């Protein structure tokens, strides 16, 4: 007990050492030399109108035109970003979704929240039609955000302080990943989906990998809840965002953090975060209604997206790097370039 | 323009009418979130009416939908702001509890891990003008309890006799005392028992006030 | 016995996590600024686009 | 002419302007702003348009007639300001009652303001309050079956009762009776509230100020409306039918004519920016 605690202080000291020796130089010091990305304007492109609640959560598809949102009206809504047309709008059996994703199939799409269930929907059908395909019921507190791996695998997190992979065909746990002491609120799989990080309530980011199971790294430099959490395109980074007013960034390789996120007069939460094509930008959704974007190697506030009456809930950027969209507790999405 | 495009305007017409549709029902209905520490009663105010429990029931002509999240076992605050908006909180507190320690002991009363969760919930930012009532459950054995034991259990500063009358009445002003919006919201207070048949009257009559309440202000009335 | 079983568990777990290979910050910082550079051309929101190249006008 | 005529066009100039800038300030906050959008502010929006309406119409042929005391733009265009002035002051008064309706059975019926209550109620009474309207402004045009200096409407005594009673007088007595109803009403909510004593002492002086409170709003809703519009209604009832017994001075029927019209520049500041929702509006957009 007592010796065991001391054992486990003396390796939480050799870690912090040994991620101590490998900080030679300062991301800040190895990108001062490096031109600024300049002033960041951007302009509402497309304004997509029709759910009549808080929006929650936003996916885009893999062909970066269709998207769907999830509200609180127990409305998933299927768009089509370029014309603003709507595809399909699904029912939803619990209306205090949280969290909605996009299969890269476009095949399926998943919500799920309050209710502890993880909802997967079909949309390729014989009649056209959007029937339920599964629900996925193990968990024992509500989902917070869910992504495909393919059209049978889905990794959930949720409110129990548990990751789960979901078989979907069988609708069973095949993995269940345990660590977090907190609610875990954000969910970001690896372009090559080997692994995925997790931020938590616990102020805590974990990095697990999907075939065995195990949390490989764990990341502790927020002072508050971790709200959302992306991966860099490389793979090797990933960015959080908590509700310290702070953005991070984290690298696997070197296993520690590289660059902080924040100003003087943000002092408001982060909801949801995104990087650009090419990783340059970090696009930050904040509760004061605005979006925040900033240079991802120089730590500048490159541009505002300023058009929500209402707390930006979530952001996603096209996997084009074309456009970027914003959902609002104001019920309304915004499409900017 | 093309086929397939007119196609494509035509379904977006037809979901923007059903969803509109859709609204002008569900705002038809007036919304009540239940909560309480532990198992004070709501089942048996339910009963008297996954992860959430949706009670749907109509009353008067006018329908309610009551959502409760007791089993979700979570931290509140990343979820509570999901019940902004909602017309009233229906909290059930089991007056029993005054000498019941807790589940696991902790040397805490369960009548005070009530009043810290109606103070939290009552103070909430989420909630600065949201209407709240209380139902104080099974005073029936309440009496009983008060009659063998004392309440100065739970209430150290205690000076009335040991009686149901004034000793819910005490219990009742501490509830009421958390309130720190005396000026933007009211609390409504209910002594409730199993046999009641009138709670579902004293919930549409707190509800119909908090409506007449909100048209008044609105109104500059109030 | 779970007391135990738990630290015993985050021990193990602790072991795992030190028991890695870590590389230079300057080398990760530079990996990144690498990868910044060399997809900086196609990044249509860093680098605007024209119009007739832009599906949201 | 030269130190007269200069300043009564400045002050009825000042006037109209701040009436048209008022009227058309509410309507776009209406029409910009989401959170202003229900039946309520769709009534009081209807009541704004028809208060600019009178101020882009009426008014300035009226400034133009007090500044010249003179009607110069011939018959048919008296004939046509005296139908606008009638159908736009008709409509104004009837906005005002529809709101006060609307405000009744809100305040009254519960069940019916969640379960019936729709923009189409709303459609419905202004529709009813332009058909008012137009058949107090009819009349006139139909025959009811001269001066070329002056443009006055017709002292038929059978019209000067019609017009006078279905366009003020009706409409008063409604408002009266409605907003009586609606202060037992809140007066009624208001005292079902009413260390222990100092809790009971708080509530008793918040109980105080909200009765203080409504009688304050009763009172301008009902004081604007009748010192404006009484004195107009009692001489276009009393004066027709005392031709000679009674003579009516030049400068009090200007100032009473005036007081009328300044109904509509004042219906905006008592509904639309008294209001704590087009005020944070107003912020907003500013
Ligand atoms: C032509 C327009 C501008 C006239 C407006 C008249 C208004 C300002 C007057 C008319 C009647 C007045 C009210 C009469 C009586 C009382 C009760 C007293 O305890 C507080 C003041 C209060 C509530 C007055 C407030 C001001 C009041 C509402
Ligand atoms: C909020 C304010 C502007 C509304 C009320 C304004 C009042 C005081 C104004 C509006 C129009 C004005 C009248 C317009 C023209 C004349 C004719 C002149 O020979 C004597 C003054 C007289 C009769 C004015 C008296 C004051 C008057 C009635
Ligand atoms: C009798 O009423 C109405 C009857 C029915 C409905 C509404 C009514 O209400 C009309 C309100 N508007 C009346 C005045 C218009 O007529 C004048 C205006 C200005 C003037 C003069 C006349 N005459 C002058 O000498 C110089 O200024």
């Amino acid at each position: 007990l007592d010796q065991l605690r001391q054992e486990a202080e003396q390796l939480k000291n050799q870690i912090r050492d040994a991620r101590k020796a490998c900080a030679d130089a300062t991301l800040s010091q190895i990108t001062n030399n490096i031109d600024p990305v300049g002033r960041i304007q951007m302009r509402t492109r497309r304004t997509l109108r029709g759910h009549l609640a808080k929006i929650y959560a936003m996916h885009w598809g893999t062909d970066s035109r269709l998207l769907v949102s999830a509200s609180q009206d127990g409305k998933l809504i299927i768009w089509d970003s370029y014309t603003t047309n709507k595809v399909h709008a699904i029912p939803l059996r619990s209306s205090w979704v949280m969290t909605c994703a996009y299969a890269p199939s476009g095949n399926y799409v998943a919500c799920g929240g309050l209710d502890n269930i993880c909802s997967i929907y079909n949309l390729k059908t014989r009649e056209g039609n959007v029937r339920v395909s599964r629900e996925l019921a193990g968990h024992t507190g509500y989902l917070s955000c869910c992504r495909f791996l393919d059209d049978n695998q889905i990794v959930t997190s949720s409110g129990d302080t548990t990751c789960a992979l979901w078989d979907i065909e069988t609708g069973q746990q095949t993995t269940t990943f345990t660590g977090h002491t907190g609610d875990v609120m954000s969910l970001s799989l690896a372009p090559d989906t080997r692994l995925f990080v997790s931020g938590a309530c616990d102020a805590s980011a974990k990095l697990w990998d999907v075939r065995e199971g195990m949390c490989r790294q764990t990341f502790t430099g927020h002072e508050s809840d971790i709200n959302a959490i992306c991966f860099f395109p490389n793979g090797n980074a990933f960015a959080t965002g908590s509700d310290d007013a702070t953005c991070r960034l984290f690298d696997l390789r070197a296993d520690q953090e590289l660059m902080t996120y924040s100003h003087d007069n943000i002092i408001c939460g982060i909801t949801s975060v995104s990087f650009s094509k090419s990783g340059r930008l970090l696009l930050a959704g904040y509760d004061d209604f605005n979006c925040n974007v900033w240079d991802a190697l120089k730590a500048d506030r490159a541009g505002v997206l300023a058009g929500h009456d209402n707390r930006v809930s979530c952001l996603g950027v096209t996997d084009d790097g074309m456009a970027v969209a914003t959902g609002s507790w104001d019920s309304f999405l915004k499409i900017w370039n | 323009l093309s086929a397939e495009d007119k196609a494509a305007v035509e379904r977006s017409k037809m979901i923007d009418r059903n969803l509109r549709e859709d609204g002008e029902k569900a705002a038809r209905e007036v919304k009540l979130l239940l909560l309480g520490a532990g198992e004070s009663g709501k089942n048996t105010i339910v009963k008297q009416m996954t992860g959430i429990v949706e009670t749907h029931f109509t009353f008067k002509d006018l329908h309610f939908k009551m959502f409760d999240v007791g089993a979700q076992r979570s931290e509140r605050k990343k979820w509570i702001h999901c019940f902004e908006g909602v017309t009233a909180i229906i909290f059930c507190v089991a007056l029993s509890d005054y000498d019941l320690v807790l589940a696991e002991d902790e040397e805490m009363n369960r009548m005070h891990a009530s009043m810290k969760l109606f103070d939290s919930i009552c103070n909430n930012k989420w909630f600065t003008d949201t209407s709240i009532i209380l139902f104080l459950n099974k005073k029936d054995l309440f009496e009983e309890k008060i009659k063998k034991s004392p309440l100065t259990i739970c209430y150290p500063e205690y000076a009335g006799s040991n009686t149901y009358e004034e000793a819910a009445a005490y219990i009742q002003c501490q509830f009421e005392d958390l309130n720190k919006r005396k000026d933007t919201k009211e609390i409504y207070t209910h002594f409730t028992c199993s046999t009641d048949t009138k709670n579902v009257q004293f919930v549409f009559d707190a509800v119909t006030d908090v409506i007449i309440k909100n048209n008044l202000k609105d109104c500059g009335l109030f | 016995t779970a007391s135990i079983a738990q630290a015993r568990k985050l021990v193990e777990q602790l072991k795992m996590e030190a028991n890695i290979d870590r590389i230079k910050v300057s080398k990760a910082a530079a990996d990144l600024m690498a990868y910044c550079e060399a997809h900086a051309k196609e990044d249509p929101l860093l680098t605007p686009v024209p119009a007739s190249e832009n599906p949201f006008r | 002419t030269v130190s007269y005529q200069v300043i009564t066009s400045l002050l009825l100039g000042t006037l109209i302007f701040c009436a048209v800038l008022g009227n058309a300030c509410v309507v776009a906050a209406i029409a910009l702003e989401r959170s202003l959008q229900n039946v309520a502010n769709y009534l009081i929006g209807s009541l704004a348009v028809t208060d600019l309406m009178v101020s882009v119409l009426v008014l300035p042929m009226a400034a133009l007639y007090q500044v010249l005391n003179k009607w110069t733009l011939g018959q048919v265009t008296c004939d046509l300001f005296i139908a606008l002035d009638v159908l736009c002051c008709t409509s104004s008064i009837w906005h005002l009652c529809a709101i006060a309706l609307d405000r009744y059975w809100a305040i009254t019926d519960p069940i019916d303001y969640v379960n019936k209550r729709t923009p189409r109620r709303a459609a419905a009474l202004i529709s009813l309050t332009w058909l008012i309207g137009f058949l107090i402004s009819i009349p006139p045009m139909l025959g009811w079956r001269s001066d070329p200096d002056a443009c006055t409407i017709s002292k038929d005594h059978g019209y000067t009762i019609y017009s006078t009673f279905g366009a003020f007088y009706i409409p008063l007595l409604l408002m009266l009776v409605l907003y009586g109803r609606i202060f037992r009403a809140a007066r009624f909510r208001i005292r079902k509230t009413v260390k222990n004593e100092r809790n009971a002492e708080a509530k008793r002086k918040m109980a105080l100020a909200r009765e203080r409170k409504t009688v304050k709003t009763l009172g301008i809703i009902m004081g604007t409306f009748i010192l404006c519009w009484l004195p107009f209604f009692i001489v276009a009832l009393v004066l027709p039918f005392c031709e000679s017994s009674c003579h009516m001075p030049t400068l009090l029927g200007a100032i009473i004519n005036w007081l009328g019209y300044s109904n509509s520049l004042l219906n905006p500041v008592i509904y639309a920016y008294f209001n704590k929702d087009f005020q944070n509006a107003f912020k907003k957009i500013i």
